[PDB]
Formats: structure tokens, sequence, C-alpha cells
């Protein structure tokens, strides 16, 4: 349980910091996919 | 049926270039009536010909240019660059907008009102001067505030894009803004935006 | 009123000319940017120490390629580090298009002079600069003003602003009309030169390495039967040389087949016999 539950803390503050990460990629794939192809 | 033809050839030359993108510095209004739309410092209108109102009601909205501020003021206005200062100006409101529509560098100088009055004084075109007007600049909230009394209120903020710059004391900083070159139509325009600080 | 000199040059230090080319090539066929930092010491210097990029935008190189966060926050660890110095100036890179500026240049370089009069806007061409020669010039502006009214642009006080004579492809696009061009001079000391020359030194190895014997051989071969050739052609030319007043040369051919054989076989058979002798 508490091992575990470190476990699940550390994994939901790994998907915090990814979605930011995902953000971050949309974010320049739009920069770079911009409109005039 | 027999026909086994041979074939030509033509061929079409292709190939053109960008040319050096133009910055066009034009400001755009729809304060009472008219999508007014002019580029400039010599103005000049685009579109939406001779105004309904006097142009003085939108003299005051005109990056790249910056009051003079003594050694002892901060220049905020100054050390806001490269990027500049975007200000928020409310008389009517104003805004400036920096954009990359076209191939053209858009300064916006974005113009909006309200409330325009049926027999007001900024319709009739009548029009003495601007007289020298002391604008006290002061922070209030983060936001570098100056209170400036119209004379012919005004509560402009100006918002650096490097939100690291210190503010600068509430000083008095003295703009003296009127329209030096016109014509009649009010179409080939030149204006002044001489303006120093003051403590 | 104060006039700008012809003699004023940019001293860009080796690390940031080294910099600004690295990240100039890197974004080809993109146009990149970044902030040059350094100090303007006095009124006919400014020295550019250090260069950092700026992330590529789709905006291209405008003065909304400049994300305010990344350049304070840059310069303040930088801060921190022990480089202090000013935003001096800006750079961008003109892949394969010579150095000049353009409109929209011209109006970054209009933004970045609000800061401070003095501040440089020095452009690189990553793909013209093949090893040796570098593509690469640093201009100001002219204030309209300044030209409308017919004074010249600069005070000339020396010959130094014009050693160097401007470009054809510069001048159309605006040179000596809108923007100046800048002297370019590069600080090099010699502790920054010393680093650079581990480039290509050798070793200590090679100067003691023989050739591969056999190849040695094979090269010698090849190098004495095309000696031959000239050899044979040197004689048919000479014998023409008797029959024929004052009025590619088989001789020169042959001297360099000549000095190139006997350096390669005193250097061969030097460094063999000074390896019999100092390894046992
Ligand atoms: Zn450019």
């Amino acid at each position: 349980i508490k091992i575990m539950k470190s476990e699940v803390l550390r994994v939901t503050h790994e998907l915090q910091a990814m979605k930011d990460k995902i953000k971050e990629n949309s974010e320049k794939i739009k920069v770079n996919k911009t409109l005039p192809y | 049926g027999n026909l086994l033809f041979l074939a030509c050839y033509c061929i079409g030359g292709m190939s053109a270039i960008k040319p050096d993108m133009k910055i066009k510095l034009r400001m755009e209004g729809n304060v009472n009536g008219h999508h007014f739309v002019i580029d400039g410092m010599d103005l000049e209108v685009k579109e939406g010909g001779p105004l309904p109102f006097a142009f003085d009601i939108l003299t005051t909205a005109f990056n790249r240019v910056f009051a003079k501020y003594p050694d002892n003021i901060q220049d905020y206005f100054k050390q806001s660059f490269p990027k500049g200062y975007s200000w928020e100006r409310s008389l009517c409101n104003a805004r400036n907008d920096i954009t990359m529509e076209g191939d053209t560098f858009y300064n916006k100088v974005r113009f909006y009102g309200t409330n325009f009055p049926a027999n007001g004084p900024v319709m009739q075109k009548k029009t003495l001067k601007w007289e020298p007007s002391t604008e006290k600049m002061y922070v209030r909230d983060g936001v570098l505030t100056g209170d400036i009394e119209m004379a012919l209120d005004f509560r402009t903020t100006y918002k650096a894009k490097e939100k690291g710059v210190k503010l600068p004391g509430a000083h008095f900083v003295d703009h003296c803004i009127e329209i030096l070159s016109h014509d009649k139509d009010y179409n080939k325009v030149k204006l002044y935006e001489h303006a120093v600080a003051h403590s | 009123a104060p006039a700008v000199d012809t003699a004023e040059q940019v001293y860009i230090s080796s690390l940031a000319l080294l910099k600004m080319l690295k990240h100039g090539r890197a974004g080809v066929p993109m146009e990149v940017m970044g902030l040059m930092l350094g100090e303007f010491v006095d009124d006919y210097t400014v020295r550019v120490i250090d260069v950092f990029a700026m992330p590529q935008s789709g905006t291209g190189v405008s003065v909304e390629a400049v994300d305010p966060v990344f350049q304070a926050k840059m310069l303040d660890m930088l801060k921190q580090t022990g480089r202090p110095e000013m935003v001096v100036g800006w750079y961008h890179s003109h892949p394969g298009f010579g150095c000049w500026l353009s409109g929209v240049d011209i109006n970054t370089q209009q933004s970045f002079e609000a800061l401070s009069e003095r501040a440089v806007a020095v452009v690189v061409d990553p793909i013209q600069s093949v090893k040796g020669k570098v593509v690469i010039d640093a201009f100001r502006l002219i204030n309209a003003n300044m030209m409308v009214l017919g004074h010249e642009p600069r005070q000339t006080t020396s010959n130094l602003g014009h050693l160097n004579k401007p470009s054809i492809q510069a001048l159309i696009h605006g040179l000596n009309r809108h923007y100046y061009s800048i002297t370019i001079n590069y600080r090099k000391n010699e502790l920054e030169q010393k680093m650079l020359l581990n480039l290509h030194k050798k070793s200590w190895m090679e100067g003691l390495t023989l050739q591969d014997y056999s190849e040695h051989c094979k090269h010698n071969e090849s190098v004495v039967k095309e000696m031959l050739e000239l050899a044979k052609n040197y004689n048919k030319a000479v014998e023409e040389e008797d029959k024929m007043t004052p009025e590619q040369d088989p001789k020169r051919h042959l001297e360099e087949h000549v000095d190139v054989l006997m350096t390669s076989n005193i250097v061969q058979c030097l460094a063999a016999m000074l390896d019999t002798v100092v390894f046992k």
C-alpha cells in the first residue's frame, strides 16, 4: 500500500508533467504546420 | 486508324520571388459609423473618406516611437524594447496590436467608440488646437496607468512584452500633440507627436 | 549634431563568430536569428563578446521572433554564470541571399535601435560561408531625416572605413541608402588561437609513423612512370625550342613531380631511420 501509494503519486506527477509536454508539442507542431501548403 | 503520330513539346517557363515584405503602418476604427482605415509621420486615410467627425477625436492614437525622457526618470518606453509596449487607450477605446497578416507587418492601432452625441463637438469638425497636456504616470496594480486630462479623461495603460522591466515612479510627462499639416478634406495629414517627461 | 564615425568597428569574438556560423547553418534553409551580447566600449567600438541563439518561430525573423521570456531568462542566467553583457544587437542568417537587410530586417533593426542608438544588425550567409571566406556583414541604419537633408550618413576621419568595398548585392537592397555597413574585426587572443590550433594539430605520433611501405613503393612506381612520360614530353618540347625563335609545360609538371618525389622519399627515409635508432 505505502510503496504502492508512492508509485501512484509518482505516476500521477509524471502524467501531470507529460500533459504540458504534449501541449508544448502541439504548440510547436502548429507553429510549423502553419497553413500555406 | 493507322494514325501513329509523333509529339512536339512547348515548355512554359515559370518563376517568381517573394519581395521584402512591406510593413504597412495602418490604423483601423469604427468609432461612430465609418470603418475608417488610415496608412502612415505623414497620415493618409486609406478607406473611410472625408470623416463625418473631426480628425482630433482619433489623433491621440498614433511601437517604434516613444516619448523623450531625462536620465533621472526611468524610460519604461525605451527599455521595453526591442519588443515594444502595448497600450490600452480609453477616451471610445484604443488598442495597438502587432499582427503578421499576409505579407505585411501590421502595426494596427485599432480604434473603437460608442456613445456619439448627436451634436457633440467631435463631429461638426470644429477644432482650435490641443493645449499641452500633462499625463501623470503611476502604477496601480502592476500596470503603468497614465491619467491625462483632455484639453482642446484619459486612462492609458502601458504593458511591456518584456514583463521584467521595472516600473518608473509617478511622474508628469507633458505631451504637445497638434495637427501640423493637413487638407480640408483631411486626406493628406501630417501629425506632431512631440512629448517630453517632467519630474 | 553628433554623427557616427566611419571608423567605428564591430569586434566580434571568436566564440561569437563560431556560434553564429553554427546556428546559421543548423537552420538552413530557414532564417535563424539571435541576440548578440557585448558592450559599446566607446563611440568607435562595438564589442560582441558572445551571442546566444533564439528558438525558431514560424514568423521568421522579426521583432515578434524575440520571445521576451526566453531573452529575459537567458540574460538572467548568463549573468548568474558570469556573462552580464547587455544586448548589443541582433543577428540573423540570409542563406544564399547575401548580406543585406530587407524591409522587415530594417524594421526589426529600427526596433533594436530604439532600445539604444548604437546597435548593430550583423547578418551571416551560412551557405556562402564555404571554408576560407566568411560572408558576414554588419549594418546599423540611416535616419531618414539625415539622408533627406543631404548630409552624409557618417562623418569620416580616417581611411579605416573604406578599406573594403561594398557589394552590389547589398547596394541594390538598400545599402548606403537606409543602412550602412560597419567594418568587422575579429578579436582573437593568443589563447583562443592556440586552442583552435588543436583542430588539425596532427599528433606527436604521425611525425614518427612510416608510410605503408608497399603503398610507398606503389606511389613511387606510379609517380616515376608519370615522370617518365613527362620526360618524353619534355624532350619533345625542347627539341622544338631549337627551331623556334622567341615566339601546360612538360617542364613545370616535371618539376612538380620531382618535388613531390623528393619530399616523399626524403621524409620516408629520415622517418624510417629515426625510428630504427630511437626505438632500440
Ligand atoms: Zn532578413
